[PDB]
């Protein structure tokens, strides 16, 4: 008796409002701290978005299985290629920050 | 015939239609525990009881305190007492009955202040007998009672194990020796032909009104059951009968309801005078459909025009309030923007008297069953029942009472259910049928296929329907309409030279219009031919040489010092219509009306009395 | 005299190899109708017996004669012929749909979807029904304004490029407002589990609110705000 | 018969059988509403490529970030050409951001109507060139 699809809808959209709070506090506030959650709201809205676009027109078994698996691939890799960049390297914050005024 | 693959079909009943009639019967069966087919040319909510906008009749007393029985007397009194006592009576009892079953079923009807359906008044109807006034009894889902009838009943009919036949176009009755075995079908999908056989066999394919040129009912109302009844040698009843709904929109032809005038509607002439109130004083524009439609038609021949070319005549919503055409009648706010091109709130709406009802059709019992005429007397034809408009229980009679129709539909929808279902059981010896039985149609339907004479289908229902036009209007004298039966039996000889373009078995629909157009024709002859035979002024049916309205007595005076009419010099009797399918002869037969009803005591019979309001 | 052109979709499945083409067909708007379908029938019963087409009420009040005309689904007896006679009014077939025969579409998926989601009212106890009217409030009959009109023409559902892709597993627009019709009818007493029925990715959420179904309704309903409100259920409902 | 049943019949019969499928892209009649929604997929896809070539670049291309920065240096740091660099990057991400309040505004109920659909629409449409030229002036 599980609803597994509408509380993934609900998580789509609370991840989404979060996005949305991050940018501009990103701006006010600019630390490690706002980094790793701008890290993490990132890989996941964007893992959750492509996920509805494979599930729009990759039509297939055998095709969504790879597709679902190559997509988790590359959002693992994204989430740890931001937090290698937010620990070892300047972080997202300061990143922009130093590519802007160029 | 070796072109054509035949794949015969087992079940218990067939029932023909996806009517409000053909559903209710449908699913009725399914419910009552039979293997039911349910064979339909169109989808289901398609069936024109979609188009249905005015109401259901019930005497529910929602809004003021109602007796069933007052609901009996003006059927009967509508009837011109041409109607069937026994079977008006089963109607009317079951009215608060069958309503409430489909409120249960799950239709929206509009609401009171106390929550119940909302009754409304209509066309005929009074209170105690016709002395009490104005009736409040016509149930409503808003404008689009009939579209939400359709769709409730379909949606409850999917609940139920119904075998669907969707677009099949039913072709003739499978008859053995009197006996009906079931329905021969053409699939419109793969050209296949279909010999659906069973115990018993329902018709309920709704009217003929495109008989005519102008017409409120669809394309597909072309009386496909009645020429059924006709090709297997079996009478039809009160053909003649057809009803002109007195309000109906110039241009395309399409209806604006009676629920107009029901609310509050007015009838303007001329001048700019309520005209209806010096034809009828008691009820006013709020009167029978036959006496409405006499008014605005002769309206036009006193040279008192509207139009542009002065044809038409007017229905104003111009002081209506604007808040009440949004709750109550907002179906006829946008069809009347559409075609007319006409604001509703400020703007009067352009009508004429249209073909409307067929209160004629195939003869029923109250029970449901076919009858059949043999010496003089009536004989039930063995596993055939009919409902609905397609039918003639004559529960309309001479003319039907405004909102009766969609009642009609599910209470005797329901009757043929009930009487099949205590006749015999689920899973009984279905009779087999001959392995060379309904092959002239399936060869009406090749010679037709591969058809090329000199006149095309479209060219000669305009024919047909130009011909119904103007010598079987509102108003027909004897002379017109013997010239009408000469020139409609003279088109029945140029089916032969009947021209066919397309020669595909995939839908056919220039094949499917043509078989339709073989119904017309059968349908048309019987009306025209019933109709200059019967020298009386009754109900619908009305003669300028013959304005009187001949009974059995002179029911002006007192019923005393008179000598009671013989059967055959009258003209209170159905007519009974036969048509050699070769030669297109119509022959007549007359049977009497019932009067007495299922119970005195409890519903006392309606002696013939004077016809006004 | 006023000569409007017509291109309509021809494909005959009797004929071998036919494939898919246009077929032109001029009529003077003098002697005939307003609407599409009104020409539709003239070239039909005039100039060709083969344009094979689904029409019946010609009311707007049925939904047979529903097709792509000019890039939107409407009704043919409810679009009017444009005037403008330099223009060729293009007619297709209801966009991304099997064709039959012409402007003919095979439905049958479309019908089947809408007797899934059970459109018919559902009471936990009917062992009393057929003798009590329900009681509904006239406040409860305004909910299920907006959403029993609907006359199933499959004009927004055969609009959402959403059904396109997916018009197997995704229901679509029509038959999901007829689904919250059933959810919000105060007699329904079902409304948890028609909700439930709905918990995978495909019935419901193939939504993505591209609005194609309010846009070509040609009753004027509002099927994607229903959906909305769905979703909306979906999210809130417990149990 | 069952709803899962004529469903599993529909494909089994259309499939093995030479019926078109009718036009649907070439056909069907463009508007801002339509186009709106392409591009809120292309921008979501764009901007998710781009965050994935950040990451990906970062565990496996050498150097620090600082050391790609003066590599961009090499070239001629135009003041009107390293403008449309810095437009081109947040102008979909810009308008991504607005439309997505927008679908926000939609899956809280609000908005949707054919007239109000264009309106907000435009809305969209013009704080993206407001905060895109905006942010690239910064
Ligand atoms: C014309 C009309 C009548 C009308 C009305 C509005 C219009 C435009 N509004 C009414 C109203 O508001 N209240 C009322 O009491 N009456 C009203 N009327 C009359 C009434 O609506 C109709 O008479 C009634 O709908 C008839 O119902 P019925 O079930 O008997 O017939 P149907 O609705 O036309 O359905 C017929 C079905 O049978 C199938 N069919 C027909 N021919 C064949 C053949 N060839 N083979 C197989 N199937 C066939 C059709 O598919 C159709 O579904
Ligand atoms: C695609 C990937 C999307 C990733 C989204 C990440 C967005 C986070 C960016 C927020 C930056 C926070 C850092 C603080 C900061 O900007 O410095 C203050 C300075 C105050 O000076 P000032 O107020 O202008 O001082 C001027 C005095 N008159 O502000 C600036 O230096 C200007 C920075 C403007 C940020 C533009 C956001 C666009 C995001 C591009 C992401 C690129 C990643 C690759
Ligand atoms: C803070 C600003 C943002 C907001 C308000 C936002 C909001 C949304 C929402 C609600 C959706 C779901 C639309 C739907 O299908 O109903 C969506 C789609 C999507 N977004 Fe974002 N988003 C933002 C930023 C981003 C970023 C930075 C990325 C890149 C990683 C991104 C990638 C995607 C993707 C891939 C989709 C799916 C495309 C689609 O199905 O239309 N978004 N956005
Ligand atoms: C409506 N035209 C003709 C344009 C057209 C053509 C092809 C695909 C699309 N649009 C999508 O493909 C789309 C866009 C955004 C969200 C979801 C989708 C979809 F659900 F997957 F369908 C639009
Ligand atoms: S919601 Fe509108 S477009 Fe969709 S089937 Fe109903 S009337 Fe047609
Ligand atoms: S046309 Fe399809 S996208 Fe959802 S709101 Fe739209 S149903
Ligand atoms: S034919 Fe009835 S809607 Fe066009």
């Amino acid at each position: 008796s599980s609803k597994a699809a509408s509380l993934h809808w609900t998580g789509e959209r609370v991840v989404s409002v979060l996005l949305l709070g991050l940018l501009p506090a990103a701006y006010l506030n600019p630390c490690s701290a706002m980094d790793y959650s701008l890290a993490a709201a990132l890989t996941l809205h964007g893992h959750w978005g492509i996920g509805q676009v494979v599930t729009d027109y990759v039509r297939g078994d055998a095709l969504q299985k790879a597709a679902k698996a190559g997509l988790l691939a590359l959002s693992a890799f994204t989430f740890a290629g931001l937090c290698y960049f937010n620990y070892h390297d300047v972080g997202i914050c300061k990143a922009v920050a130093m590519l802007w005024k160029l | 015939s070796t072109q054509y693959p035949v794949v015969d079909h087992e079940f218990d009943a067939v029932v023909v239609g996806a009517g409000g009639a053909g559903l209710r019967a449908a699913f009725g069966l399914s419910e009552a525990g039979f293997n039911t087919a349910c064979v339909t040319k169109l989808f289901p909510t398609r069936s024109h009881t979609v188009a249905a906008q005015g109401g259901i009749n019930a005497a529910l007393g929602n809004m003021e305190e109602d007796n069933w029985r007052w609901h009996f007397y003006d059927t009967v009194k509508g009837s011109d007492w041409l109607g069937d006592q026994d079977a008006i009576h089963y109607m009317t009892e079951q009215a608060p009955a069958s309503v409430v079953e489909l409120e249960n079923y799950g239709m929206p009807f509009s609401r009171t202040e106390d929550g119940k359906i909302y009754q409304r008044a209509f066309g005929g109807q009074s209170l105690k007998f016709g002395k009490g006034g104005q009736a409040h009894r016509c149930c409503c889902v808003a404008d689009r009672t009939g579209h939400s009838l359709l769709h409730t009943l379909y949606g409850r009919s999917l609940r139920y194990d119904t075998s669907y036949f969707v677009e099949y176009f039913a072709l003739d009755l499978l008859m053995e020796n009197g006996e009906c075995r079931g329905v021969i079908a053409l699939c419109i999908e793969d050209g296949s032909i279909h010999r659906i056989r069973a115990r018993n066999t329902v018709v309920a394919t709704g009217g003929y009104g495109r008989t005519y040129f102008s017409c409120t009912s669809a394309h597909t109302s072309t009386g496909d059951g009645t020429a059924m009844v006709t090709r297997a040698g079996l009478p039809c009843q009160d053909l003649e009968f057809v009803q002109f709904h007195p309000t109906g929109i110039y241009g395309a032809g399409c209806l604006i309801t009676e629920g107009c005038r029901g609310e509050g509607g007015i009838l303007i002439n001329s001048q700019g005078e309520r005209f209806m109130e010096r034809y009828a004083p008691v009820a006013k524009d709020l009167a029978s459909r036959d006496v409405v439609s006499r008014s605005m038609t002769l309206e036009i021949r006193e040279g008192r025009g509207c139009g542009p070319e002065k044809d038409h005549v007017y229905l104003q919503l111009h002081h209506l309030p604007p808040e009440q055409l949004a709750v109550r009648l907002p179906g006829i706010s946008e069809t009347a923007m559409i075609f007319a091109g006409v604001d509703v709130t400020k703007e009067p709406i352009p009508v004429l008297p249209t073909v409307h009802y067929n209160m004629g059709g195939i003869p029923t019992n109250y029970k449901g069953q076919v009858l059949r005429h043999v010496n003089g007397q009536d004989q039930v034809v063995p596993g055939l029942y009919a409902c609905g408009e397609a039918a003639c229980a004559s529960v309309h009679g001479a003319n039907r009472l405004g909102a009766n129709s969609l009642l009609d539909l599910v209470v005797f929808g329901r009757a043929c259910a009930l009487s099949i279902a205590e006749s015999c059981r689920p899973g009984d010896k279905v009779p087999s049928i001959k392995p060379n039985a309904g092959e002239e149609s399936v060869m009406n339907l090749d010679k037709l296929r591969f058809a090329n004479g000199t006149i095309r289908t479209s060219e000669l229902r305009l024919s047909m329907q130009k011909s119904m036009q103007s010598h079987a209007a509102v108003f027909r004298v004897g002379s017109v309409l013997q010239e009408g039966c000469e020139k409609i039996l003279r088109l029945y000889g140029d089916l032969q030279h009947l021209k066919t373009f397309d020669r595909g078995m995939v839908w056919n629909t220039d094949l499917v219009e043509t078989l339709e157009l073989q119904n017309l024709m059968l349908c048309a002859l019987q009306t025209i031919y019933g109709a200059e035979a019967r020298k009386e002024s009754r109900g619908a049916h009305a003669r300028e040489d013959f304005k009187e309205r001949v009974d059995e007595y002179d029911y002006s005076k007192p019923i005393q010092g008179q000598q009671k009419k013989p059967f055959q010099e009258h003209w209170r009797k159905h007519t009974l219509s036969y048509v050699d399918v070769k030669t297109g002869k119509v022959s007549l037969e007359y049977r009497p009306v019932i009067d007495k009803t299922l119970n005195e005591a409890d519903c006392a019979t309606v002696p013939p009395a004077i016809r006004s309001y | 005299p006023r000569i409007k052109k017509f291109a309509i979709y021809r494909w005959d499945p009797d004929k071998t190899g036919d494939k898919p083409h246009m077929q032109t067909y001029e009529i003077d708007l003098n002697n005939c109708g307003p609407m599409v379908l009104d020409a539709l029938i003239k070239i039909k019963n005039e100039i060709d017996s083969t344009l094979t087409f689904r029409r019946s009420c010609r009311e707007g009040i049925c939904g047979s004669c529903a097709m792509n005309i000019n890039g939107g689904n409407t009704l043919a007896c409810t679009r009017r012929i444009d005037t403008n006679l330099d223009k060729v009014s293009k007619i297709y077939p209801l966009p991304h749909m099997y064709v039959i025969k012409d402007l003919v579409p095979d439905l049958s998926n479309f019908y089947a979807q809408y007797k899934s989601i059970e459109p018919y009212l559902k009471k936990k106890d009917e062992s009393q029904e057929g003798k009590q009217q329900y009681l509904q409030s006239i406040e409860e009959r305004e909910k299920l304004d907006g959403l029993y009109e609907c006359i199933l023409c499959a004009c927004c559902s055969t609009s959402c490029p959403s059904y396109w892709w997916n018009g197997d597993k995704y229901l679509g627009p029509a038959v999901l407002m007829q689904a919250y019709r059933w959810m919000i009818d105060s007699r329904d007493d079902f409304t948890e589990e028609r909700l439930a029925k709905l918990q995978d990715p495909f019935s419901l959420y193939r939504c993505h609110t591209i609005m194609n179904c309010t846009g070509t309704c040609p009753k004027g309903l509002n099927p994607g705000k229903a959906i909305a409100e769905i979703k909306k259920m979906m999210a809130t409902y417990k149990e | 018969t069952t709803a899962k049943e004529e469903m599993e019949r529909f494909w089994n019969k259309n499939l093995g059988s030479n019926r078109p499928l009718s036009p649907h892209i070439t056909i069907y009649r463009w508007s801002l509403p339509m186009a709106m929604s392409i591009c809120h997929r292309g921008t979501g896809i764009a901007l998710s490529a781009g965050v994935s070539l950040f990451g990906l670049s970062a565990l496996l291309l050498p150097g620090n970030f600082e050391s790609h920065l003066e590599l961009v240096k090499s070239l001629c740091l135009g003041p009107t050409l390293i403008y449309t660099a810095k437009f081109g990057i947040v102008f979909p991400l810009m308008y991504h951001t607005w439309n997505g309040i927008r679908h926000l505004i939609w899956d809280l109920g609000k908005g949707l109507t054919i007239p109000q659909l264009t309106q907000s629409g435009v809305v969209v449409l013009i704080l993206t060139v407001l905060s895109s030229v905006g942010l690239a002036a910064m």
